[PDB]
DNA sequence: CGCCGCGTCAGACTCGTAGGATTATAGCATACGTGAGGTGGGATGTCAAGGCCTTTTTTGCCTAAAATGTGATCTAGATCACATTTTA
DNA sequence: TAAAATGTGATCTAGATCACATTTTAGGCAAAAAAGGCCTTGACATCCCACCTCACGTATGCTATAATGTGTGCAGTCTGACGCGGCG
């Protein structure tokens, strides 16, 4: 379940603007062992830091979306 | 051929070696995803396998022949 | 749930798919044996009488 | 009500004459009783033509024999029970056999009525070792249904007959055998459905679909009083 | 050489059934550390308005320029009861 | 020969003509400005962090009538063969 999960959530990060899924990618952790941060997404990226925080809202539209949102509706039930 | 082994072994004469050079082959075609020579008939590949052995199509002298020139134009291919 | 879909494709797989049988003691080589599938509508399996 | 009936799935036909048919599927409680019923009113109830008596000339009793024949008079008499005949204006004819020299006896050799179809006409029936002896006969045949030993019809025949006339266990019926099977068919939910799996093989005269389908006809025409 | 005594070591195979323990042990004083509790404070994270650029939405505008209106003058179609007249 | 087709011709009737002035209006070319995209700012909110922080818990010390060799609740002894250490 999580390997499949997982799977799915690459390729949906697979269809965005490269600075939208390389910092969605680590502000979070994903794909490392980093924890990285707002602060230092504007240490990286550009100092700007909340405009991040809009554009982590931007991709949640451009992702959940309910066209993609379903690989990840059977993981509603969790 | 479903039901009983024996003409294979006829073909080939053991056992054992028929179970590899069969195993071997669906292990070409439920992986490889290579098609069959027999027909289909609705049948998993073990039986397909069984019979392709049977009439006279594979073996493992032929398994050798056929990857070894696949692989070797290949190594062509690559230089 | 246990749909519609679920029993026809269980008779998909099942199909060419051995399975082996086991009775206690397993004196002889002849205790254990692979014979083929048949689904049936119980909680009691059959077996071939002269085996 | 509610009601399942059959689709006719197929009939495998290996020859002319040998038949097999699956039928499904049936509601539980039908196979065994079509298989039944169909195999008593085939074996016992079809109608058909064939060999009743015969007379020979030279020739009196079974026991006895003919000179210079490779049988006996009762290997030729099985020669004749499994024999192809068809009567097509009457209820009953009487053939005539010639023969001389060396021929093995075929059907091919019979003087034919124009209302006779011998569909097996090659039917060997006896065998001429010399050439020099010959011979000359002539054969009842009538139309009846079913199966009827001659054995039991002189129990029933006090009309006296002759020494020179014969008789043989008529093979009116033209079926030589059947026999069902009543396997288990799926229905998607439903597993205690029955098919009928048939084997039919007959002599000549008749294709088994069509003796099938006189069958159900007969009985049919037996029920339309109390579908009433 | 040949007992005799003592001791060591195996005792078929897969399933099922139930919950389950018990005795008595001194007592108080000293003094030290660690667990659960407070507590300001960097620092991170959020949420609401503003300055750089391109794109988008209005929207100027620019001149080819074909289209939309003016109306009196016609025209080539269109009729109907009677008188035959043709064709299957 | 029944039944549909064929001539009387004067009296009409909805659209076309036909040269030229005036709109418009594209459509498409230049663009003003506004609203995203880009960044910033102020202000908040929530903290992470850790830095402390006292109560309760815990590790350790003596108590001077006198008292001084267990046992203690079990096993029930299966048995035939094989080693080995006494055992003559």
């Amino acid at each position: 379940t999580t390997e499949s999960l997982r799977a799915a959530t690459h390729d949906v990060l697979a269809g965005l603007t490269a600075r939208e899924a390389k910092v969605l990618r680590m502000r979070f952790g994903i794909d490392m062992n980093t924890d990285y941060t707002l602060e230092e997404v504007g240490k990286q990226f550009d100092v700007t830091r909340e405009r991040i925080r809009q554009i982590e809202a931007k991709a949640l539209r451009k992702l959940r979306h309910p066209s993609r949102s379903e690989v990840l509706r059977s993981f509603l039930d969790d | 051929a479903r039901v009983t082994v024996q003409d294979a072994v006829e073909k080939i004469g053991n056992r054992f070696d028929l179970v590899l050079v069969a195993a071997r082959r669906a292990r070409q075609m439920q992986v490889g995803g290579k098609d069959p020579l027999v027909p289909e008939e609705n049948d998993k590949t073990t039986v397909i396998a069984l019979r392709e052995i049977e009439e006279g199509l594979i073996n493992n002298q032929i398994l050798d022949v056929r990857e070894r020139q696949e692989q070797q134009e290949q190594e062509a291919a690559e230089l | 749930r246990e749909e519609a879909v679920v029993w026809d494709i269980l008779d998909e797989v099942i199909r060419e798919h051995p399975v082996l049988l086991n009775r206690a003691p397993t004196l002889h080589r002849l205790g254990i044996q692979a014979f083929e599938p048949v689904l049936i509508e119980g909680k009691a399996i059959q077996l071939h009488p002269l085996v | 009500t509610e009601f399942l009936k059959p689709r006719l799935v197929d009939i495998e036909q290996v020859s002319s004459t040998h038949a097999k048919v699956t039928l499904e599927p049936l509601e539980r409680g039908f196979g065994h009783t079509l298989g039944n019923a169909l195999r008593r009113i085939l074996l016992s109830s079809m109608p058909g033509c064939a060999v009743t008596e015969v007379e020979i000339d030279g020739v009196l009793h079974e026991y006895s024999t003919k000179e210079g024949v490779q049988e006996d008079i009762l290997e030729i008499l099985l020669n004749l029970k499994g024999l192809a005949v068809r009567v097509q204006g009457k209820d009953e004819v009487i053939l005539t056999l010639n023969k001389s020299g060396i021929g093995p006896v075929t059907a091919a050799d019979i003087t034919h009525d124009g209302d006779v179809e011998i569909v097996k006409p090659q039917h060997v029936i006896c065998h001429l070792t010399d050439e020099n002896a010959s011979i000359s006969m002539r054969i009842k045949v009538q139309r009846g249904r079913g199966y009827v030993p001659a054995s039991t019809r002189i129990h029933s025949e006090e009309d006296e007959r002759p020494i020179g006339r014969l008789l043989v266990d008529a093979c009116y019926s033209p079926v030589e055998r059947i026999a069902y099977n009543v396997e288990a068919a799926r229905v998607e939910q439903r597993t205690d459905l029955d098919k009928l799996v048939i084997e039919m093989e007959t002599n000549g005269t008749i294709d088994p679909e069509e003796a099938i389908r006189r069958a159900a006809t007969i009985l049919a025409e037996q029920l339309e009083a109390f579908v009433d």
